[PDB]
């Protein structure tokens, strides 16, 4: 059990206690360069070619230089180590700023300055207003009566809310002062650490006394102190053990599909290699035994038996044909990516221009994956909303306002401005003065209330525990009747300028089952008012019969119901003086604790809200972002499942998922009671859901359905998939009061359990947890903190943009990528496997069919750039038609165009290649190639031939797969034809390209290779065309 | 985060482009011009190449019963052979006389890199010290090997002459150049002789012959033009070749000044120097007399091709035009 001594940095000092330092880091200044391990590891290919450069090395067997081996290497290897090191080197940055925070300490007899490095279990700790938290610490004392403590906790959740905080009752009258704190010595045996942030169970062991602890008195480090002076605490979690950071999970080395796709087909090239340079190495062993010992001509010395000259062209055969897995391709696919994350980057159309912030592609490797995405799990408060709540409409007594008929709010000084009410009638009624109901029912607002007020450097800035209170206080003060301030026993009001100060005589107070709240008031003349705000349903409860605005305020409820307004029934009444002094004293009876408190409150306040007068109702918009909905329902026509994992309260979540269409009418929702029922069901036994279309979950239904021995184990793989099951065949699914964790377990879950590609969006520190789990990690931009932005993959500023993220970025790169694999192996396939044939021939001998300067310069020169730009350049279809067809993007989600079956053609493809490019060749010249004292029928002669005639094709091949021909693509792919055709006429080998023979046999050679593919392309389209195919030819 | 980005084609991605499509109009065509040239292109070469008289001689000797089986097991190591053949139709123009191998990989790995282009090329250094390239001759016993390497070691060495037996049965031997066979290239830039002296003994001081070569790389031929690395039957060997079976050209026909033809129909008798073993890894020397021709020379390969493949190129049209009638 965990243990804390106050004032005792040597208790527990005889490791288990962690120092309040953090470490988010991964590479030291030593331990970096051993990165290698992981990116030699991890890719076979990067193993393969440190064979290559090894096997390459030694002159004993050796075909190709190895200087060609290790630049290119070091390419490989230098640019992904460039890149892990400045990420890794801005997760320094962000540790020392968090570690260098500065804070008090109790040091021996005094506060004096410490930093966040310094605090350490056990430690007594004072924080000013404004200031984050440093560790887990025990409210103590405050600067306001009570021990009374507000924090701000965005970071455990996405809301920006206060939160309620206390301390317990004998430590908040003795440790108020910094000397009593100096000499406090109070031993707490509390929970070990742990990622629930809702709970805490511990007990205070001071004075001779126990004191058991609960979450209202702990403050997490997440959290930042706000609306008080000065709050004292001792830490108990600190550094590590701080639920904070106990809620974050590891930054690991994301990758996309078709790079796990291409280390399984690279795999099978190697079983491929080994096993034709073994077929040839025995067949040379044989040769020798044949022919090789009986020619003279060949003898060399160095007698070798046959078996020994076997053995030795293996790793010679190995070299020759080590372009069947090439340096080039991954050289190429940098430059690819690289392209790729900058056209994110320089986006127009995923620039945001109030805020100034473009697009940022912060990880260039995963471009190819946003166009696999399956799941999209968002945020709620700042990725879909604006986190802005505004009061937009109010049916005051009967007649409905805010209908844009007939604002400057110049005629009240207190008007911040941020209001943007529209109408005009509602203006005049209020300064008219003809209906006092308008008066009254504002001036509610800014009585019945909780909201708080700042009054920094001359603002009148208000903060608020619900979020609605704060919005309909500050449109109260825009319409004159300000909020000033409140004391204990009064509240102050600005009535339209003029001050004054009511006397609160009884605040009731709010609670979830209550669903309301009141406030008893006396005027400053004598009369006492019941101010009572709360719930359409409650409040209804609680009428009487005389109220004639019964129905015009339930058709009104209807219209803000229509248009997804949260709303709430604003009610007084008239109490007697008598009536209030003799409850008054009831009242105050039922304020002690005498057996529960709870069943006597309740009871009295039932009392006391009854014959209610009605003054109107109220109607406040959660604003969305631009384009949210539109991108829901566009997102959803690509087959992408969008899941709202979000912190705040249920009845928010389902209020936003209506607002965004994500439920709809139609849908029936199932909620976590629902669930567990069915979850049950089926383990004591297509869920019958699937039909109902909708499930709304809380944090706390997700650990019991979860459920978080060898058995157990089992019901805990049963369980969650059974779960993920259900969850997954539903059309919305909002998690709700879910904590950094918890939303990167619901990320994994449907990785584990469907194989699915995920994204993740979202703002805050909230979510880097589930942002560093998702295959795509998004950022949204706006957060000072820029802590979601730090850690993902993409950062934009708009949820509006992931459509073109997704549905032009990701599904491009995905065809781009997928068209360049498929090419670049069958260009060196093609390439490669000529000496293959050509082994057949030559003894076996290793001997290659190319001149020397043509291997090294064949994926450097002649078939470089042209790949490069169709990896950069192609678009099947424009923007335009990518966004008005999101169904295109399923192409990139079922895999269609990169597997085994187009790994395996595409082989197919180049061993026939290679195969005529061989055969013609062969054939022209076995008998007779124009043959004269100046000819042909050399070996320079026949290496120039099948040369020429690889370019060509190959060079002609990218022609028929580029579909997006831009003057930089054509220049490429007649350029480096016309490149390999100048270097080799000065600016022997170019004397073969003079006879009529040399290049009749290369055009029958490159029409032999080229003719059945466009039958074969055209013939595909035809019978089985593509959805990019019908879009272009109906263009 | 940082300004607007600038507004170019290039980084908008919407760079100025044509959208092929594989449209019937266009890949129909394309699979009827082609068949439509590679036919009489096929046919062009097929016939061409049939009108071209040559001449293949085999004088390995393997078989029994052949005027030539006494050189296999050459007790005396001057070897001649007498093989008559007929010509049924006189040669025209100029007459190239090659010689064939067969079963004689000069191709080989280890046979294609076995020499010194560096001491070929006329190298002072390089002269007395050959690479480690040619490693199994680069010395003889002390000095070393001028032409080093195996493809210089095992030059072929037989020397054909060919005789027109006439009415008179007395045997007519035809002139026969042995200069001007050899590229242009070859004998200009890329083979010469060592710099510095006027007489080719000085010029090789220091420098054993190969071991298999009679005599040294001095007095390869008489004419100064002709001999050291610039020989041009040298020249000819040393230029490798891509498959095993291959014919290298040997001697020059010009044509003759009279009207007759160079070769007149009749009987000919080929006096060859069995001189370069073949048999023991079953190759098989052969001579060679072919005539000119404007169009290359006999490649009935090429002439078929064309054909196959310009006649595939009809049945894929057809078939394409059928496919897509079906499907329009
Ligand atoms: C007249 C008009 C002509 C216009 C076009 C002409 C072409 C000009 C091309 C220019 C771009 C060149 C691109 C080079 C790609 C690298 C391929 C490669 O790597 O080929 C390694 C050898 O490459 C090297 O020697 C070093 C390459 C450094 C690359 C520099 C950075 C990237 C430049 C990007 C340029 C971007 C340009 C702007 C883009 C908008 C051999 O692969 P490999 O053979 O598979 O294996 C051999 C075998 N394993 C072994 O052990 O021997
Ligand atoms: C024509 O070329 C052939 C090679 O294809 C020559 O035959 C080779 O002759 C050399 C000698 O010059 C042989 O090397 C050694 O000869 C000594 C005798 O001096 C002998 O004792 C060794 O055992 C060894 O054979 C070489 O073996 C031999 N080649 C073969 C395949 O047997 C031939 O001499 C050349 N003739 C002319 C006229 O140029
Ligand atoms: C070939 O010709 C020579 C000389 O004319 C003659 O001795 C020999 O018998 C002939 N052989 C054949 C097979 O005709
Ligand atoms: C063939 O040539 C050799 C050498 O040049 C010569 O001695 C012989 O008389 C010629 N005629 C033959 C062998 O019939
Ligand atoms: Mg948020």
């Amino acid at each position: 059990t965990w243990q804390v001594k106050a004032n005792d940095r040597k208790y527990h000092e005889q490791s288990k206690y962690a120092n309040n330092a953090i470490k988010t880091y991964k590479y030291n200044a030593f331990t970096f360069i051993p990165m290698n391990l992981f990116e030699q590891f991890k890719r076979a290919a990067n193993l393969y070619f440190l064979a290559l450069l090894i096997l390459q090395a030694v002159p004993q067997i050796s075909t190709l230089a190895w200087y060609t081996t290790l630049v290119p290497l070091l390419v490989v290897l230098g640019v992904t180590a460039i890149k892990d090191l400045v990420d890794d080197v801005a997760r320094h940055k962000m540790d020392k700023e968090i570690n260098n925070r500065t804070c008090e300490v109790i040091k021996d007899g005094r506060f004096k300055v410490a930093k966040w490095k310094e605090i350490q279990v056990g430690d007594v700790i004072r924080l000013k207003k404004n200031d984050f938290v440093p560790a887990d610490i025990l409210l103590l004392s405050s600067s306001e009566p009570n021990s009374l403590c507000y924090v701000e906790t965005a970071e455990l959740d996405g809301e920006t809310n206060l939160k309620f905080k206390m301390s317990l009752e004998i430590t908040d009258q003795y440790l108020q002062r910094e000397d009593t704190l100096a000499t406090f010595d109070g031993f707490i045996e509390c929970e070990e650490p742990n990622n629930r942030l809702d709970k805490f169970t511990g007990t205070l062991f001071w004075r001779n006394t126990s004191f058991p602890l609960d979450a209202d008195k702990i403050l997490l480090r997440g959290c930042v102190i706000r609306n008080t002076d000065f709050c004292h605490g001792l830490v108990i979690f600190a550094g590590a053990d701080t639920k904070i950071m106990k809620n974050s999970g590891k930054t690991r080395f994301k990758r996309t599909k078709i790079d796990y796709l291409m280390n399984y087909m690279v795999y099978t090239i190697f079983v491929v290699l080994i096993l034709l340079s073994a077929g040839l190495a025995i067949g040379h062993a044989y040769w020798e035994a044949q022919v090789g010992n009986s020619s003279w001509y060949l003898y060399d010395g160095e007698d070798d038996t046959p078996s020994y000259r076997g053995f030795l062209i293996f790793w010679g055969y190995i070299i020759v044909l080590n372009t069947m897995v090439p340096i080039s391709l991954y050289v190429s696919v940098e430059v690819i990516r690289l392209g790729q994350s900058h056209f994110i980057n320089w986006d127009l159309q995923m620039y945001y221009a109030e805020k100034d912030t473009p697009a940022k592609a912060r990880t260039t490797t995963l471009n190819e994956q946003l166009g696999q995405i399956h799941y999209i799990f968002s945020d709620k408060t700042g990725t879909l909303t604006q986190n802005i709540m505004t009061f937009k409409k109010c049916c005051i007594n009967g007649q409905i306002y805010g209908d844009h008929r007939d604002v400057d709010f110049s005629w009240n000084t207190y008007a911040d401005g941020k209001l943007a009410f529209y109408d005009h009638y509602l203006i005049e009624q209020i300064q008219s003065g003809k209906e006092p109901e308008v008066r009254q029912f504002f001036f509610l607002l800014a009585v019945c209330h909780t909201v708080m007020v700042d009054r920094t450097d001359g603002q009148l800035n208000y903060q608020a525990a619900s979020p609605d209170e704060g919005a309909l206080v500050n449109a109260a003060r825009n319409f004159g009747f300000a909020f000033l301030a409140r004391t204990q026993n009064t509240i102050t009001i600005s009535e339209l300028g003029t001050e004054r100060t009511y006397n609160v005589l009884a605040i009731l107070d709010f609670n979830s089952d209550r669903k309301r709240m009141s406030i008893i008031v006396r005027t400053p003349e004598g009369n006492i008012k019941l101010y009572c705000k709360g719930a359409d349903t409650v409040i209804y409860e609680r009428l009487h019969r005389m109220n004639p605005t019964k129905q015009e305020t339930q058709d009104a409820l209807d219209i803000f119901a229509n248009e997804t307004l949260r709303t709430l029934c604003l009610c007084y009444k008239e109490i007697e003086e008598k009536e209030f002094t003799e409850w008054n004293k009831k009242f105050m009876a039922a304020s002690v604790a005498s057996t529960n408190r709870d069943e006597a409150l309740d009871k009295v306040y039932e009392e006391i809200e009854k014959d209610l007068i009605l003054l109107g109702a109220t109607a406040i918009e959660d604003k969305l972002q631009d384009g949210v909905p539109e991108t829901i329902s566009k997102l959803a026509k690509a087959d992408i499942k969008i899941w709202v994992l979000t912190g705040d309260k249920k009845e928010t979540a389902e209020n936003i998922g209506f607002a965004c269409e994500l439920l709809t009418e139609d849908t029936t929702i199932c909620y976590g009671e629902d669930i567990n029922s069915l979850l049950h069901a089926r383990m004591e036994n297509f869920f019958p859901p699937g039909g109902n279309r909708a499930l709304i979950i809380t944090g706390s239904w997700l650990n019991e359905i979860l459920l978080e021995k060898r058995r157990l184990e089992a019901k805990k793989e049963q369980r969650q998939k059974n779960f993920v099951d259900l969850a997954c065949e539903c059309s919305a699914v909002i998690c709700c009061r879910v904590t950094p964790k918890q939303k990167a377990m619901v990320v994994d879950l449907v990785k584990r359990y469907k194989k699915a590609i995920t994204l993740a969006i979202g703002d805050g520190a909230n979510d880097v947890n589930m942002i560093k789990t998702a295959h795509i990690g998004v950022g949204i931009s706006g957060q000072e903190g820029m802590q979601a932005v730090m850690s993902s993959d993409y950062s934009f500023a708009q949820f509006r943009y992931l459509q073109r993220l997704l549905l032009v970025h990701g599904r491009w790169s995905y065809i781009r990528m997928c068209k360049f694999l498929r090419y670049f192996f069958y260009k060196n396939f093609a390439f490669t496997l000529v000496h293959f044939w050509y082994s057949f021939f030559n003894g076996y001998s290793a001997q290659t069919a190319y001149e020397d300067w043509f291997i090294t310069l064949y994926n450097v020169l002649y078939t470089s750039l042209p790949v490069l730009l169709m990896g950069l350049l192609d678009q099947d279809v424009s923007d335009k038609l990518s966004l008005r067809f999101p169904g295109l993007y399923i192409v990139g989600q079922r895999d269609l165009l990169f597997n085994y079956k187009r790994f395996f053609v595409s082989l197919l493809h180049g061993v026939l290649t290679s195969m005529i490019l061989f055969f013609i060749p062969l054939g022209a010249y076995l008998q007779t190639v124009g043959q004269d004292g100046e000819a042909p029928s050399d070996y320079q002669s026949f290496a120039v031939t099948i040369a020429s005639a690889l370019v060509i094709t190959v060079n002609f091949q990218i022609g028929l797969d580029t579909s997006y021909w831009t003057f930089v693509n054509a220049f490429s792919i007649f350029g480096s034809i016309a490149l390999y055709f100048g270097i080799m006429f000065d600016f022997t080998a170019s004397n073969a390209l003079r006879q009529p023979y040399i290049w009749l046999t290369i055009i029958l050679t490159v029409a032999v290779c080229l003719l059945p593919v466009v039958a074969i392309r055209f013939l595909s389209m035809t019978i089985w065309p593509s959805e990019s195919d019908k879009i272009q030819k109906h263009r | 985060k940082t300004r607007r980005p600038d507004n170019t084609a290039f980084k908008q991605q919407r760079l100025p482009a044509w959208q092929p499509i594989l449209t019937a109009g266009t890949v129909l065509p394309i699979f009827f011009i082609i068949g439509l040239i590679f036919i009489p292109i096929g046919i062009g070469i097929f016939v061409t190449s049939n009108n071209i008289r040559e001449i293949e001689i085999d004088y390995t000797g393997t078989e029994p019963s052949s005027p030539c089986n006494k050189c296999l097991s050459p007790d005396v190591t001057p070897c001649f052979c007498t093989i008559n053949f007929t010509l049924e139709k006189s040669f025209e123009g100029n007459v190239f006389m090659y010689y064939g191998l067969s079963n004689f990989y000069q191709n080989h790995r280890r046979y294609v890199k076995s020499r010194d282009d560096s001491q070929l090329n006329g190298d002072s250094s390089a002269l007395l010290n050959p690479s480690k390239e040619c490693e199994p001759y680069r010395r003889n016993e002390d000095k070393p090997i001028a032409p080093c390497g195996a493809i210089a070691n095992s030059m072929f060495n037989d020397t054909l002459e060919l005789f027109l037996i006439g009415n008179d049965s007395y045997p007519i031997p035809i002139a026969l150049k042995k200069k001007g066979i050899a590229w242009w290239t070859d004998k200009n830039v890329k083979f010469r002789n060592p710099p510095g002296g006027d007489n080719l003994e000085e010029r090789f001081k220091g420098t054993t012959k190969p071991v298999n070569w009679l005599k040294p790389v001095y007095m390869l031929d008489s004419d100064p033009d002709n001999n050291g690395f610039i020989n041009e039957d040298f020249i000819v060997w040393m230029r490798t070749a891509a498959l095993p079976t291959f014919r290298k050209l040997y001697r020059l026909i010009e044509r003759k000044s009279d009207l007759h033809p160079t070769l007149p129909a009749g009987r000919y008798s080929l006096n060859v120097t069995y001189n370069y073993p073949v048999h023991y890894f079953d190759g098989r020397k052969r001579m060679i007399l072919s005539t000119i021709s404007w169009m290359g020379g006999k490649n009935p390969f090429l002439g078929i091709a064309y054909i196959a493949v310009g006649s595939i190129s009809f049945l894929l049209g057809v078939v394409l035009l059928v496919i897509n009638h079906k499907y329009r």
